[PDB]
RNA sequence: GGGAGACUGGAAUUCCUGGUGUAGCGGUGGAAUGCGCAGAUAUCAGGAGGAACACCGGUGGCGAAGGCGGGUCUCUGGGCAGUAACUGACGCUGAGGAGCGAAAGCGUGGGGAGCGAACAGGAUUAGAUACCCUGGUAGUCCACGCCGUAAACGGUGGGUACUAGGUGUGGGUUUCCUUGGGAUCCGUGCCGUAGCUAACGCAUUAAGUACCCCGCCUGGGGAGUACGGCCGCAAGGCUAAAACUCAAAGGAAUUGACGGGGGCCCGCACAAGCGGCGGAGCAUGUGGAUUAAUUCGAUGCAACGCGAAGAACCUUACCUGGGUUUGACAUGCACAGGACGCCGGCAGAGAUGUCGGUUCCCUUGUGGCCUGUGUGCAGGUGGUGCAUGGCUGUCGUCAGCUCGUGUCGUGAGAUGUUGGGUUAAGUCCCGCAACGAGCGCAACCCUUGUCUCAUGUUGCCAGCACGUUAUGGUGGGGACUCGUGAGAGACUGCCGGGGUCAACUCGGAGGAAGGUGGGGAUGACGUCAAGUCAUCAUGCCCCUUAUGUCCAGGGCUUCACACAUGCUACAAUGGCCGGUACAAAGGGCUGCGAUGCCGUGAGGUGGAGCGAAUCCUUUCAAAGCCGGUCUCAGUUCGGAUCGGGGUCUGCAACUCGACCCCGUGAAGUCGGAGUCGCUAGUAAUCGCAGAUCAGCAACGCUGCGGUGAAUACGUUCCCG
RNA sequence: CGGCCAACUACGUGCCAGCAGCCGCGGUAAUACGUAGGGUCCGAGCGUUGUCCGGAAUUACUGGGCGUAAAGAGCUCGUA
């Protein structure tokens, strides 16, 4: 319908960096398999925690798993108790040893992934969806330094039978411009009536910064 | 490139052996696809067989056959109101050279000599005298044009 | 208009002066056919006013319901309208017409209550009246009866204004019962006002 | 051109007699019935007879309304102005009532040229009882009467008084310039305030403000119909219901879509070409029929070499059979444990069972490990894309889609976004109750085209040296490439003309390139309940002794058919044999595999050398060029089919693999209606590599390069 | 105990059985059908049916209309 390519996959050569970074000849399928099982292992407890980014640098078979989140304090509970448990399970599930770096984003409401987190987690929690979005925004519109936003919500909105898509915005979000620095995040709400897939575009600025 | 106006056309180099626009254009209309070199061997061999059966300059024989097949009027198929009208229209120079060479090649290709060289030689010779089927297609095209002269007024 | 009860840890709800009385009369989704389907929008007929007897009439167009209500609030905010009274009544029987909206607004003795249909009941409950007697004849609508009621309140005038138009000393313009009601209403204005000063 | 009566005028059509004169005339989108060749149509002269009145003549005159236009005469009706002489409220309206009242129709008697219902033939068409054509009676005309109906419409009853104006034109009085202007009374139009209206509109000729009298309306059908009466020669008119039934039927305006509406534009949309498909054989996919099973999905464009970038077993979802229960896989409970699990032997289609060797690592309480027995439970390629998310197609890479604030409108809404020009483009200028913004378009990015700087191995080799056999092969060298980094360069920037001195367009120069240089990547708001619960995720429903799961065999490859996309052809621009020249990109670890040797050939034996600008895919091609032969034929074309004989991959080529050798040698002679692709390195043709993959159904898909055309007059027609 | 019109959830049947004053609800997730909880309104009563007035300015004296929505006799003359 809207045949819109994932813009983090449309600027992954130009502005947005890769999330996983190594070099691999004849070891690549194994590094893919470990990358997948690591991201499944970091889905659940960190999606409780407020995860945004999961980068995996990979040096000579050590591993370096780095996570950008919005609360160092739920990811790091008691020191080593909440960190070294998921870290140690990453050390056992992989056949390797894990150096887990955990870091905070300076503003959670201007990460598109974290905006999709807070919006969809509100939308599972029986709030008004036009109020959620509309408050998804107002906040982020701001606050830093953030020249667009565009929120779309499809699915059983309000528990209705029809799957109505909604489309709210403010400012400038140019997708066809490649010097855009757009963050994109889709996260999917889980109501009892079903799943409300939320897409958030956030246009930070014109800046190439090449 | 129609509906925007006339489109610019490619300039055509002349022949190396004979030195004519019309020889090279005959080669590019001999070109059953792919083999321009083999088209050059057909056209060259056929024109030295025309040189054998005339003893003269082959391009003069070629331009005399080309003149004797070249039409002046062509019929159209324009349809005013529930009847198909054969409309006769003045033929441009390039359109007339195109119909002359294209009829020459195609009705040489229908002719029953053994190779293609003997076909094209005999068709350039018979069109030089005026005895090929292609000259009969010129006379049938002027037959349709003169038979349909009245419909030509539309000024179209 | 749902999910309004909320507590926010944000900057401000910006609650401030002019706590006026605001009534939303009707909302009908307004559709528009375009190429491939229908575009639904929203209309909110917004009545605002204070209990003195100043009335607004706003008409909100937006494709969200609280957005249309807020735009009607700002439009009636832009356009107020003064209504003259006697005590908390109306001066004299009028008929207003907004092209099909007929409304008869007749005064009554106090204690009777605002008797009117829901649009006229909205425009008169926001206003400074408490005891009048209206009726909405014709047009069976909300917009034309609100706008007809406001035209009916434009056909109002003071007893004093009438006296002024005719260059006559009051007494000589009113009859006497209505002058006594002026004495009653200004007397209770004096009682509640001087209880307001202390 | 108010009416009636009477007399008369010419042009034109038709017929008639007579000339002149020949084979067609008539008619149509195109034709045919038709009139002709016995003298038509054509033209000239004369005659008859009827009807209608060109020009003046129109947004104009008159009439109460119908209505009224050749002329003249006779009789007669109304209107307007001027003076104010007379009468002195005699006014207004008007239920019933009488009269007038287009056209069609009716009666009796005339008249009958043209036109012409009905009525024929012709044509069109599936079929025309229709339009179109040829003929044609009542009628149309007059005299005398009937009838009483119309969108008889200004859709506006008659009278009266008042309420800003502006400009036409018709009739008449007067003051001034001296026909011009003014003022006035009566008429008829166009625009316009206030006011009015649901809105459109009306607006001194009211639908405005008021008074007087009349007609008439009370939801839509039923129905202006029945019954009854009245009028009528009749057709019919007038007056006028109910049962029953519907939840509406309506008015104006708005946004869209649509039109066999208008205008302006574009696209291989048509035209101009070139090559195809549809006929033949096969390869793939689908329909249908089969079947134990032919797993499941995808059926206009946008399903059908599509999910499949690889069906012998596996895959696999299907079928017959054999097994199986905490299950093939998790994890939480209880409960016993001490090894779990392994490597075998045997019986078995195999799953599996039964025998043989190994028996735990911490700790003292258990954990690492499983089996049991249960318990929650796992598992479902079971159902629902009409409950969804995600991903995707399509309209279309088309130029559009909106919003904020202001104004306009009772409102839906409008405006902006329309107008003038311009553009590949809502591109851009100039205007305009709008002023701005946003998502698109463009630009940013990749690749291709030129040069500069950097640049030297595995890449190049000019100038040097050495090779002799084989070549950059080797010492060497940065000169040329080339490889990959940075940078310059195309901006209407420079000159000429049109432009409103604006945008932009036509030519020229420089330049490798000229005007979005070429191609990509890039899909706006939405559409289609489009696709997918079989990639995945998932709400709900269903199975839980099976709809789970394990294996062998079979099927997904069946075949009287029909479609669809491809490939090889039907030959001489060709086939076959010999000699010879030029690519680009790619691929490679339990992979790519050379020289050599054995084969006819698939290949076998062997391992040089390479994780690869090095080694291998041979130094890479094929079409090309030179030469010989074949002589137009069912052939030295064509390779399907079938027989024998092999090789390789794999546990295994029967159902069902590819390749090679020998033989065999069918259809097919350029393909009906129809239809498809393509505008320059394109079409056409020629090989090469890759992904999937042990092998291959690869003629597929994705790419790479070689050789390389024709045509575009132009928007009438088809399509969007 | 959809809306008017105070008062909502689950289970059971999934164009059936039924509901309803009008608008309209039932096509395996009904707040509209049946049963349950719960709520609301009344209370020795509470619902239904019928008949009348009201709302109905919907026969308009008070208090309506007739360009196009229903509605100006085809046009005049004239008796009461």
């Amino acid at each position: 319908m809207g045949q819109k390519i994932n813009p983090h996959g449309f600027r992954l050569g130009i502005t947005t960096e890769w999330k996983s970074r190594w070099y691999a000849d004849k070891q690549y399928k194994d590094y893919v398999k470990e990358d997948v099982a690591i991201r499944k292992l970091l889905a659940t407890g960190l999606e409780r925690a407020g995860i945004a980014d999961v980068e995996i640098e990979r040096t000579r078979d050590r591993v370096r798993v780095d996570i950008h989140t919005a609360r160092p304090g739920i990811v790091i509970g008691r020191r080593g108790t909440e960190a070294d448990r998921i870290r140690a399970d990453l050390e056992k599930l992989t056949g390797k040893q894990v150096q887990l770096n955990i870091l905070e984003v300076k503003n959670p409401e201007s990460q598109a992934q974290l905006v999709a987190q807070g919006v969809a987690e509100q939308l599972s929690n029986r709030v008004a969806f036009r109020r959620a979005m509309r408050k998804a925004i107002q906040s982020a519109m701001r606050q830093p330094n953030v020249k667009g936003i565009r929120v779309q919500c499809s699915g059983r909105l309000g528990g209705a039978e029809m799957s109505r898509s909604e489309f709210y915005r403010e400012g400038r979000v140019p997708l066809h411009t490649l010097r855009a620095d757009i963050d994109y995040g889709l996260y999917e709400a889980k109501t009892t009536f079903g799943r409300i897939g939320v897409k958030v575009w956030i246009y930070k600025g014109d800046i190439v910064g090449g | 490139m129609p509906r925007k106006g006339p489109a610019p056309k490619r300039p055509l180099v002349n022949d190396p052996v004979y030195g004519s626009q019309l020889v090279t254009q005959l080669v590019n209309k001999v070109l059953l696809e792919g083999k321009k070199s083999l088209a050059e061997r057909i056209v060259y061999g056929a024109l030295e067989q025309a040189r054998e059966k005339t003893g003269t300059d082959p391009v003069v024989t070629l331009k005399r056959a080309l003149d004797n097949v070249k039409p002046a009027l062509e019929v159209r198929s324009r349809r005013v109101g529930g009847a198909t009208y054969q409309v006769p229209v003045e033929v441009r120079p390039d359109r007339s050279t195109t119909l002359a060479l294209r009829w020459l090649v195609n009705f040489s290709r229908q002719r029953r000599e053994k190779t293609m060289v003997e076909r094209l030689a005999n068709e350039i010779l018979d069109a030089s005298n005026g005895l090929g089927a292609s000259v009969k297609r010129r006379e049938d095209t002027h037959k349709m044009a003169e038979a349909n002269r009245a419909f030509a007024h539309y000024r179209w | 208009r749902g999910r309004r009860d909320d507590r926010g840890g944000r900057g401000r709800d910006g609650g401030d002066k002019s706590n006026y009385i605001e009534r939303v009369v009707s909302i009908n989704r307004v559709s528009k056919v375009v190429k491939g389907g229908r575009r639904f929008s929203f209309t909110a007929l917004v009545i605002v006013g204070d209990g003195k007897g100043m009335v607004g009439v706003g008409y909100g167009k937006a494709k969200e319901v609280p957005a249309a209500i807020a735009k009607g609030v700002e439009e009636a905010r832009k356009n107020f309208f003064r209504v003259p009274l006697i005590g908390s009544t109306i001066t004299h029987p009028v008929q207003g017409e907004a092209a099909a909206g007929v409304v008869m607004l007749r005064p009554a003795s106090p204690g009777t209550g605002v008797i009117a249909g829901g649009a006229a009941r909205a425009v008169l409950e926001c206003a400074g009246v408490h005891d009048i007697l209206a009726k909405s004849l014709g047009s069976d609508n909300a917009i034309n009866v609100v706008h007809a009621t406001v035209a009916a309140l434009k056909l109002l005038q003071r007893p004093e204004e009438v006296a002024a138009r005719r260059g006559l000393p009051i007494e000589d313009v009113a009859p006497a019962g209505m002058l006594k009601a002026r004495r009653e209403s200004e007397a209770l204005a004096a009682a509640a006002a001087r209880e307001g000063s202390a």
